[PDB]
């Protein structure tokens, strides 16, 4: 295989025998970012999101025969948008997670920088990875995001023709974000986090006190009652 | 290989059979002198004796060199992989065409002496901007210009399928075509029915990603783009948002202004320098056309300025027919109320209006869209 | 699949031919008014060539050919009127009832009879009824008639007339690129007695069209630019009148019948020099048809123009001779000075200027024999009016100093310096001729020969070089005077002067360099008759060369007078002349090629090329005949640079694999000059080849033989960005490639493209392809390199001042009476039309326009606007009176 | 008629071609051979001459000599340094201190001195080739083209009418006007018609990405162009290499200004260039620092003004003098149309007004269409325009 080791005899330089799998690239940059993976068992009151959610990117991957059927474009962005802390990135962590993506996410690091290529003058030279484990995610935090996710979704207009590539951008505070990045073609779908209420806090609490031991009689809807809606987190 | 270049009767005529039974003879005679050379001479199978000489001359341990210099007398200094160069001597199996200051070559293992050249395995730029398939569909599907579709063929393929109705009226086709307009009116929308047309290789960058963090990296990122364009074919370079190098400032560049002006100094030389250009022609494209330099804007380096406006309301209707036209519409919807809903909506905000409608029919498993889902779709869009 | 139905043609023409033995006999009527029903349907459903599936043509013969080979042959009482019936309905599908045995059986349904006017049935259809079949007559039925029973029966008597109306047809029906069809039907019928089948299409030529001769006028040029000897002998000749009889353009025929001047008779082409002096209307073609006549093909003219009406139309001789030479000079003079060209440009050696901190330091390189090479900074830069006063004195204190070939050389340099003169050339040459010495007066006086080159009139006939010739006792006054006059009269074919140099030859004087360029000198001049020139020749070669066994100073000078004494005509009876004469020991047969080949300077005779190679291929060849095949190879060189461009690819491709690839002596030491007889044009496809074999120089050989093509690639006139591959080679030929005895030849090589600007085309292809030689100048000096021993003392009067017949460069000239106008001008790439749609694109490079006196190049066609029409002479020719005429508002 | 007969006889004689050729040995389309049958001056002779007598000579570079002896003091690139000496195939004349030299490996003593290290970024401005623009496509300009030629070519084509007279003739020039008025062109007839080396830099290829990286390329140029005999630089758009110095607060654009110094050093005072002309070409001018603009470094200040009214009747003769026209047309009707228009915008009108005779069917241009091009070039492209900011040079 290209890119794969070998053993190597020394008097000769003679091929001896096939040394085997060091590491992907990919694999090691997401291993440097540590993301917290999750699931949809630890999603506390968050029901009509994750509906939102896998319209936009699970079914076009498991039936991209069904828009078809409607003969519209498959979409291609998301954005999410909340106060900090209510759950953006476990969100995004999930979906990748329950339909086999390869969750990459990139924030313009420098020591991510040495996986991707020598100096890249560009950031589009990361679908060469990207379109190599090819149902993937690309996964941007919260304005050279702003940059960033701009020129990603140019060349995912029509100018890249492999599929199943999508892109997800989580910030707040959305009046102040680019005008060219609100053109109404551009962005496919935009899911609003609000802040947990009274029902919506409880859950959380009952996810998180899991693997806490507990003492029996507690009543946590009182708990929960105490805290006026801070976030999830 | 390129043995006759002539095919001009195109007939049944005596002159192609005798063209090709004079070279008939050519051949059979060059074939049966060189077969009187192992007859006579067999001293070797030449083919493969002559090639393990040179295999055993050779070793099995072939290092990989750099050139930095040539020395026409079969030796140049050369550069090892550490950094400590030497000063080898070149074979005669070499061919001595493909040497160039910077290429990789073969070295010997014991007196490093050139032994080969190396074919150069590129570029993790150059398939980064060159567009490898065609994008979309054609110029039916566009709708509604007619008027700017036909200059666009006349500065770019008109020019490369019709090389003729230019000399004879002896002059040359105009250099550069810019594309402005407000946003969302179609200008990155025809690009791609030029990219599906044409045969040339085409190139495409944004406007944003010409600025950089290094000092110097912009304007030398500009000279190899040229260089990528210029050393393959006749090509097109498509420059997309090219009013984003002077609106944003960003604290990654070190440079402030003074560094984007170098950049623009440099992309001003490129278009209208003073070296022969070639076949390159160059397409831009912008919505803010008042902020750049006019210097760049110049005629001699963009000639054609085409100006794109909102769509009209018998356009508009151009639009409806092509976004919807392969769904299956029920015939509840009258899309004449929805062209005047906006007074001045454009052809982007019509896809978006056609796709949402869409996604609000797979929330109910339906099949057919509706009118009330245009209705809760233009609240969905526009009004927020 | 629909088949059924609508089968009336498969069911009632298989019902009524089927009935037709049943309705022959005993049934007097169905045996005709059926017939007639199948004559006439059979003909209708077939006229139209959009329906070539006809339900008949490819349906009936499923059992209508076994049927008609019981109705035709076994019927045995065949009339007059049911044979009209039959053989019209019959001769008709049987190209594609029978299959490709058909060639034999043509003739057992047609040639029963012919019934009545056959083309009645080929009215409006081209090629589907019989016109393919008439094709299939001519191809194997008249050949094995027409093989060596030519007068022959039905089979040739009724086929002239056969191939009369249907070679008529071809210019009838639609007059389209099927004309040219008509050259494949005149030439496939009857090979060689083409003349036969040219006489019936002659003069129905005549009557055709008068706008429809000149595609099928270039059709057939296109087909005589290579024949069979005796087909190159017929239908060049048959070329002739149709610019005559049909058409009378009349003035592309000085220049194309040079084409039919040397192979069918000299007399042929002077009985069209008759027929210029006939056609006497009025000026403006008769200056331009012979503006050629003097310095552009030939000359030896100026004897047939003194007649009767000696007024101006008869004293266009003496303006033909020199005076539009003197044009030709005023070239030089008015248009050249203002262009570009000063009085010294000097600075080519101010070219070679970097080498002093290329690498260090420099003022090392002292050798004499640089000094040489710097006679070339005075001599190559001179030509055209390049005259120097005090600054021949690089060739003043050389002249001076040392080297007495060096002498020679300086004084010779003169005569290039004073290039196409009569005027002050002899009054420049004696302030530096009184010197009284032999190496300075038998130089300049050779330069003599060379200012009058083409002028020919009274100069010295046997004034000047005559008295130089009568001094000598001993060196190159003997040798040195008469070159020059052999130079200056090579266009001349006088007897007199011939018979002056005729007892050098005679004098068996044991000065052999001098005897060897005698025979150089004599073969210049004539082309055709004396044959006691070859019998002086050969007699001496006798006396001397059987006697030794010794230098190709005999071989490389004594036999080439011959070649050029018996030069161009492809007859083989040269070659059974002069071959059986020097029937010899094989140093002495080293000239069995020698006269063989100059005969075949260009045609097509690849039965001779092959002659050329299987004789003495490889053979491995210790030490003894290596100069005889390099010779060989030598006339290999021909052949080559006019079938235009046909085999100038197949001998690129031949070369580069067989000799200098996988070859032993032949390719190592001699198979580039190829290469400098192919072409001075320059193109990169032998032009990046070359150094391949020169920049390795391989110095384990006699390392001046790669050298030798060092300076002779650097051949190609016409000056490009060559200096690099040179200037480079000249870096490392300071201190490798030793200058003890190349530092002459690297710069001449660097001094040879650039000669001027100007004044290149030197590579015998003239109005598009026709020799003006040229030849004869050039030949010797690509001989005479073979290969050492020359580069110091007896070459120098060669490696200088060999090739001297450079019609100059530029087609830019008006010549209309009061030469005021200057053109309206447009030169492109060279054209690529055969046959194409009306009206045909000419060439395709439009992009550049100009005026004025610029400058030709390589592959140039260059036509005009602005509806001067160009009446004069429309093919090419440099001189053009441009007439003009306005009838079209 | 022989349909397939020429067909088939061709495609054999195609095919027979190729049969044999890889019989010869052409084949095996590699990975940096060579053509087979070319390199047999080495197969057996220089196989075995020019690789087991002939060594490596590792090459090095000289720090000094020493008195009384050779003893000479050798530097290489990481590696240390070694005191060394001569062999007998060289003479100690040519190993002056600071040179490259080849080095055996073994005793290590010197073989061969060596040409400089040329920094092959400043290798690949020089022009080598040489552009198609005559003088004779300048036109409208001859008082500017004449106050040029005498300052760049007439003291290298006859250098005897200045020495005899007396006098050192100037060595600078830049040339400044607004864009499209024929400065960039008007360098390439210059280039067109020289002999000497013209070694071409565009300004904005001396921003670098280190510290004082620029400035040493200023030196590079002007080492190799001392070497020459004569030479000719070309600087385009100078007004990125450097326009004034103005440090205030934090210092900001001082890296260009280090280039800019070391520039103005290369061209006065001390030992100076000798035989090298340079020739700047600026858009802008009045940004221009006053040490540069100094005569002694930039003597002549040629104007590119727009052509008056015979400066644009001129250049209408020189763009359409190669295009089907009417010929009834008159050009002086339209050069009084165009009353401030650069000698780019003429160039255009010429090439739009073809294409209108393209867009129906013509194949001749006429009056009209000219008329048509005018008031689409000059009066509809007219809200950019790219002159009148530029007259005042801000
Ligand atoms: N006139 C039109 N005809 C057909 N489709 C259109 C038209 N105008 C816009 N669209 C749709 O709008 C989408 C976006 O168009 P496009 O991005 O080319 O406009 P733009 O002006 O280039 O946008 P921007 O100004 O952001 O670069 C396209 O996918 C296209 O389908
Ligand atoms: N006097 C002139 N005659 C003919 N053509 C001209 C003239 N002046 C300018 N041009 C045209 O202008 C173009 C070259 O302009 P040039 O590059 O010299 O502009 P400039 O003065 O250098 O300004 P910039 O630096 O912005 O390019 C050429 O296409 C040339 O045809
Ligand atoms: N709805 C939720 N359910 C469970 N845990 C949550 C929820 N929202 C936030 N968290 C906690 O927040 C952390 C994830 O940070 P997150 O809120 O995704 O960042 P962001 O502010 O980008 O959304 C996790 O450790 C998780 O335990
Ligand atoms: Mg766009
Ligand atoms: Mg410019």
């Amino acid at each position: 295989t290209p890119n794969c080791r070998v053993a190597l005899r020394n008097d000769s330089y003679t091929l001896h025998k096939i040394l085997p799998n060091k590491v992907d690239p990919l694999v090691s940059l997401m291993m440097v970012e540590k993301v917290p993976d999750s699931t949809y068992e630890m999603i506390g009151g968050l029901d009509k999101q994750i509906k939102e959610i896998k319209e936009v990117i699970e079914l076009p991957v498991k039936h991209p025969e069904l828009f078809e059927a409607l003969g519209i474009a498959q979409p291609k962005g998301v954005l999410l948008y909340g106060p900090p802390g209510t759950g953006k990135t476990l969100l995004a962590r999930a979906v990748a997670h329950h339909t086999d993506c390869t969750f990459i996410r990139v924030s313009g690091s420098e020591l991510v920088q040495k996986f991707i290529g020598e100096g890249a003058r560009m950031v589009r030279e990361l679908f060469v990875m990207a379109r190599e484990h090819a149902p993937s995610i690309i996964f941007m935090d919260e304005s050279e995001v702003q940059r960033t996710m701009l020129e990603l979704l140019n060349q995912l207009d029509g100018f890249e023709a492999t599929k199943n590539i999508k892109v997800i951008m989580a910030t707040n505070r959305i009046d102040i974000l680019d005008s060219a990045l609100l053109r109404p073609g551009r962005i496919d779908r935009k899911i609003e986090f609000p802040p947990p209420n009274e029902e919506a806090r409880l859950d959380i609490l009952k996810i998180h006190s899991r693997k806490m031991n507990l003492t029996r009689g507690i009543n946590l809807r009182k708990i929960a009652e105490l805290m006026p809606g801070a976030s999830g987190a | 290989a390129s043995k006759l270049p002539l095919v001009t009767p195109h007939t049944q005529c005596r002159l192609k059979l005798l063209k090709l039974e004079r070279i008939k003879d050519y051949l059979l005679m060059e074939e049966e002198f060189i077969r009187n050379q192992e007859q006579m001479k067999p001293l070797e199978e030449k083919q493969e004796e002559e090639r393990s000489k040179v295999d055993d001359l050779r070793g099995t341990p072939m290092s990989v060199g750099t050139l930095e210099e040539i020395i026409d007398d079969n030796h140049a200094i050369v550069s090892t992989s550490v950094g400590s160069e030497h000063y080898v001597s070149i074979l005669s199996f070499v061919d001595k065409d493909l040497l160039e200051p910077g290429c990789s070559v073969l070295l010997n293992h014991k007196v490093h002496a050139v032994i080969g050249v190396l074919m150069d395995d590129t570029d993790p730029l150059v398939t980064v901007m060159k567009v490898e398939k065609a994008p979309q569909e054609t110029y039916a599907d566009i709708g509604g210009l007619d008027n700017q579709i036909q200059e666009i063929k006349e500065s770019v393929e008109l020019p490369l399928t019709h090389p003729e109705y230019y000399e004879e009226m002896g002059i040359k086709p105009p250099k550069g075509v810019i594309l402005y307009g407000p946003p969302g009116t179609g200008k990155t929308l025809l690009a791609k029915a030029v990219a599906n047309q044409t045969s040339a290789t085409f190139l495409r960058v944004v406007g944003s990603e010409l600025i950089q963090k290094y000092l110097g990296d912009g304007p030398k990122l500009v000279r190899e783009l040229f260089r990528v364009a210029e050393e393959h074919a006749p090509s097109i370079v498509f420059i997309d948002e090219i009013d984003a190098i002077g609106t944003k400032r960003y604290d990654s560049n070190s440079g402030g202004e003074r560094e984007i002006q170098r950049t623009m100094l440099e992309l001003l030389n490129q278009l209208d320098g003073f070296d022969s250009r070639g076949d390159v022609k160059v397409i831009m494209a912008t919505n803010r056309i008042e902020t750049l330099d006019p210097a760049l804007i110049r005629p001699g380096r963009i000639d054609r300025k085409i100006e794109f406006p909102l769509p009209d309301e018998k356009t508009k209707k151009r639009i409806f027919q092509i976004h919807t036209s392969r769904m299956t519409l029920a015939d509840d919807v009258t899309l004449d109320d929805l062209i005047m809903a906006k007074d001045d909506l454009s052809g982007a905000d019509i896809k978006a209006i056609c796709t949402e409608a869409g996604l609000m029919a797979l929330r109910e498993r339906r099949m057919k869209v509706t009118n009330e889902d245009f209705k809760k779709s233009k609240e969905n869009v526009l009004y927020k | 699949m629909e088949e059924g139905g609508r089968d009336k043609a498969p069911v009632q023409p298989q019902q009524s031919p089927a009935a037709a033995p049943g309705g022959t006999d005993e049934k007097p009527s169905g045996k005709e008014r059926r017939d007639a029903g199948d004559k006439d349907k059979e003909q209708e459903l077939s006229e139209e060539d959009k329906q070539l599936q006809d339900e008949l043509e490819m349906l009936v013969e499923r059992l209508g050919e076994k049927d008609t080979s019981l109705y035709r042959p076994a019927l045995e009482e065949l009339r007059r009127q049911i044979r009209s019936s039959t053989t019209s309905m019959t001769s008709v599908p049987k190209p594609l009832k029978f299959l490709r045995p058909h060639y034999g059986k043509l003739k057992e349904i047609y040639e029963n009879m012919a019934p009545g006017e056959n083309k009645r049935f080929a009215a409006d259809i081209i090629s589907v009824l019989a016109m393919t079949m008439s094709g299939e007559r001519e191809c194997l039925k008249y050949r094995l008639v027409g093989s060596q029973e030519e007068l022959a029966s039905w089979g040739h008597e009724y086929v002239r007339h056969l191939a009369g109306e249907v070679a008529k047809e071809w210019q009838e029906l639609d007059d389209a690129e099927k004309v040219q069809r008509e050259p494949l039907l005149t030439l496939v019928k009857e090979i060689v007695p083409y003349n036969m089948a040219h006489n019936a299409e002659h003069e129905a030529c005549d009557l055709l069209m008068e706008i429809e001769q000149v595609d099928m006028l270039e059709k057939d040029i296109d087909e005589n630019a290579y024949a069979k000897v005796c087909l190159y002998l017929t239908s060049c000749v048959n070329y002739v009148p149709e610019p005559e009889n049909s058409a009378l353009l009349r003035c592309a025929l000085g220049v194309f019948r040079k084409f039919s001047r040397f192979p069918e008779a000299l007399r042929l082409a002077l009985m069209l020099n008759d027929m210029e002096l006939v056609e006497d209307i009025f000026t403006s073609c008769k200056d331009v048809v012979v503006q050629k006549q003097m310095a552009f093909m030939l000359g030896r003219h100026g004897v047939f123009l003194e007649l009767s009406e000696d007024v101006e139309e008869y004293e266009d001789l003496t303006e033909i001779m020199s005076n539009v030479q003197l044009n030709s000079n005023f070239l030089a003079l008015a248009r050249e000075l203002d262009i570009m060209e000063p009085k010294v440009p000097d600075d080519i050696y101010k070219t070679h200027l970097e080498n002093n901190r290329f690498g260090g330091s420099g003022s090392q390189v002292d050798s004499a024999r640089m000094n040489l090479a710097s006679s070339f900074v005075n001599g190559f830069v001179n030509a055209a009016f390049g005259q120097d006063k005090l600054l021949t004195d690089d060739g003043n204190k050389w002249l001076y100093k040392n080297k007495d070939h060096g002498m020679l050389s300086a004084a010779a340099s003169l005569g290039m310096i004073l290039l196409w003169d009569v005027d002050g050339g002899l009054t420049q040459i004696d302030k530096y001729l009184y010197s009284s010495e032999d190496y300075i007066k038998s130089g300049a006086l050779l330069a003599c020969g060379i200012v009058n080159s083409g002028v020919r009139n009274e100069c010295d006939p046997a004034l000047a070089l005559l008295s130089d010739y009568v001094l000598h006792n001993s060196n190159t006054m003997r040798l040195g005077s008469i070159f020059g006059l052999g130079l200056a009269y090579a266009g001349s074919n006088r007897e007199d002067v011939l018979t002056l140099l005729l007892p050098v030859m005679g004098d068996s004087k044991s000065s052999m360099e001098v005897a060897g360029v005698t025979a150089l000198a004599c073969g210049m001049i004539a082309v055709g008759s004396c044959n006691g020139d070859v019998t002086s020749t050969i007699l001496q070669t006798i006396m001397e060369k059987s006697e030794t066994e010794l230098k190709d100073t005999y071989a490389r000078w004594l036999p080439l007078g011959l070649g050029l004494n018996h030069l161009g005509k492809g007859e083989a009876i040269e070659a059974i002349l002069a071959a059986l004469e020097v029937v010899s020991e094989p140093f002495r047969s080293f000239a069995n090629t020698l006269v063989d080949v100059c005969a075949y300077a260009g045609s097509g005779n690849v039965l001779k090329v092959q002659q050329l190679l299987h004789i003495c291929s490889e053979h491995f060849d210790s030490k003894e005949k290596e100069e005889d095949k390099d010779k060989k190879e030598k006339k290999d060189k021909d052949k080559k640079e006019a079938p235009a461009d046909m085999g100038a690819h197949q001998g690129v491709a031949v070369l580069g694999i067989a000799l200098i690839a996988m070859g032993e002596e032949i390719g190592a030491e001699m198979a580039l000059r190829t290469f400098g007889h192919l072409l001075r044009y320059g193109e990169p496809t032998l032009r990046r080849a070359v150094p391949l074999a020169l920049a390795l120089i391989s110095v384990s050989n006699p390392r001046l033989n790669i050298l030798d093509t060092l300076s002779k690639f650097s051949h190609d006139a016409d000056p490009e960005v060559s200096y690099n591959s040179i200037f480079a080679m000249g870096m490392v030929g300071s201190g490798t490639n030793n200058a003890r005895l190349a530092a002459m030849l690297r710069q001449l090589a660097q001094y040879h493209a650039k000669d001027p600007n100007n004044l290149f085309m030197v590579r015998l292809a003239q109005g598009l392809t026709h020799l003006g030689k040229g030849t004869l100048t050039l030949c010797p000096y690509h001989s005479d390199r073979q290969l050492m021993s020359q580069v110091a003392v007896a070459g120098l009067l060669t490696v200088l001042v060999s090739f001297l017949d450079v019609r100059n460069i530029i087609l830019g000239k008006s010549h209309y009476v009061l030469y005021g106008l200057v053109a309206a001008m447009q030169p492109r790439m060279l054209v690529t039309f055969d046959e194409e749609l009306r009206p045909l694109p000419v060439s395709v490079r439009v992009g550049q326009a100009v005026d004025v006196v610029g400058q030709a190049g390589k592959p140039k066609t260059i036509t005009g606007f602005q509806t001067h029409t160009t009446p004069v002479l429309l093919a090419h020719g440099e001189r053009a009176e441009l007439a003009t005429e306005e009838f079209l508002p | 008629t022989y349909s397939r007969q020429i067909k088939q006889v061709e495609d054999d004689i195609q095919q027979l071609l190729k049969k044999i050729n890889e019989l010869t040995g052409i084949k095996e389309s590699d990975t940096g051979l060579a053509p087979p049958a070319l390199w047999d001056l080495a197969a057996d002779k220089q196989t075995l001459q020019s690789e087991q007598p002939l060594q490596v000579a590792r090459c090095t570079k000289i720090i000094n000599a020493d008195s009384e002896d050779p003893k000479y003091i050798i530097n290489v690139k990481q590696f240390a340094k070694f005191v060394v000496d001569l062999s007998d195939q060289v003479a100690p004349t040519d190993i002056e201190e600071g040179m490259r030299v080849g080095v055996d490996r073994n005793k290590y003593q010197i073989h061969i001195p060596l040409p400089p290290k040329i920094d092959p970024t400043v290798t690949m401005m020089q022009v080598e080739e040489k552009p198609d623009v005559t003088y004779s496509d300048v036109g409208g300009c001859k008082e500017q083209i004449e106050k040029l030629r005498e300052v760049v070519e007439t003291p290298l084509l006859h250098p005897e009418r200045f020495v005899n007279l007396g006098i050192e003739p100037p060595k600078g020039v830049l040339l400044f006007g607004p864009p499209g008025t024929g400065k960039t062109l008007c360098a390439r007839a210059v280039a067109n018609r020289t002999d000497a080396c013209f070694i071409r830099v565009i300004g904005s290829e001396l921003v670098q990405k280190y510290v004082g990286e620029g400035a040493r390329m200023v030196r590079e140029l002007f080492e190799m162009a001392r070497t020459k005999k004569a030479c000719l630089i070309f600087f385009d758009e100078i007004d990125a290499i450097g326009g004034a110095r103005f440090d205030d607060g934090a210092g900001g654009d001082n890296e260009v200004q280090r280039t800019m110094l070391e520039l103005i050093n290369q061209l006065d005072g001390f030992d100076p260039r000798g035989n090298i002309k340079v020739l700047m070409a600026t858009n802008r001018p009045d940004t221009l620092d006053p040490a540069l603009m100094r005569p002694g470094r930039l003597d002549r200040k040629i104007e590119f003004s727009l052509p008056d009214l015979e400066g644009r009747t001129h250049i209408f003769k020189i763009h359409a003098r190669s295009m089907s026209v009417e010929r009834d047309i008159r050009f002086e009707l339209l050069a009084r149309l165009c009353p401030n228009s650069t000698g780019a915008e003429i160039r255009s009108v010429c090439t739009e007004a073809g294409m209108f005779a393209i867009r129906a069917r013509r194949k001749i241009a006429t009056e009209k269409d000219f008329l048509e091009a005018v008031n689409k070039v000059i009066k509809s492209y007219a809200k950019f325009s790219a002159t009148p900011r530029y007259m005042t040079y801000n």
